[PDB]
């Protein structure tokens, strides 16, 4: 009932994760538990992936509208 | 719009996905990066990611496409309204406002499921007045 709810949340969540990752001391950087010392090459790939995931969540939100 | 330094950081970013160095990023290259970060994507996730960036349709991403993506001004690019429309899904009044508690529920328990630490920053930056009701149209402007 209302598939717009998961897509809505995911669009906001990805938009904010993309925004917060511009601050390199954000708590959003703590979620990669499986990496020991977050180096700067991790951060460059993480920001690309987050941008890619935001554009996907944008797509699936538009699709549910 | 784009510095010579921004393009260079983007080229270094492109190099970290293009392991083989052929100048394109395949879905399998992206899955290797994502698993190195502790993610476990499926082939369809990776294809969804690639199809949003691939402009010609070959199923792989070259540096012009990667740069087009990384430099898309996600702020005025009609994105503000879709995030509003996203927030409106949970605004059961038209209030333009959403309780901090409702927000924490939706953010922590649905969709991507954010961490409680992450929902602290979000709620903290967005509750301008500090009474437990955030107005999402101001938060939208802040993210953009
Ligand atoms: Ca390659
Ligand atoms: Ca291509």
């Amino acid at each position: 009932f209302n598939r717009q709810i998961p897509a809505a949340a995911s669009l906001i969540q990805t938009a904010w994760r993309c925004y917060a990752a511009e601050n390199p001391d954000s708590s959003t950087w703590k979620i990669y538990i499986r990496i020991s010392q977050l180096r700067e090459h991790h951060r460059a790939t993480i920001k690309v992936i987050r941008r890619m995931q935001y554009f996907v969540a944008k797509k699936k939100f538009q699709q549910a509208r | 719009q784009l510095t010579e330094e921004q393009i260079a950081e983007f080229k270094e970013a492109f190099s970290l996905f293009d392991k083989d160095g052929d100048g394109t990023i395949t879905t399998k290259e992206l899955g290797t990066v994502m698993r190195s970060l502790g993610q476990n994507p499926t082939e369809a996730e990776l294809q969804d990611m690639i199809n949003e960036v691939d402009a010609d349709g070959n199923g792989t991403i070259d540096f012009p496409e990667f740069l087009t993506m990384m430099a898309r001004k996600m702020k005025d690019t009609d994105s503000e309204e879709e995030i509003r429309e996203a927030f409106r899904v949970f605004d059961k009044d038209g209030n333009g406002y959403i309780s901090a508690a409702e927000l924490r529920h939706v953010m922590t328990n649905l969709g991507e499921k954010l961490t409680d630490e992450e929902v602290d920053e979000m709620i903290r930056e967005a509750d301008i007045d500090g009474d437990g009701q955030v107005n999402y149209e101001g938060f939208v402007q802040m993210m953009t």
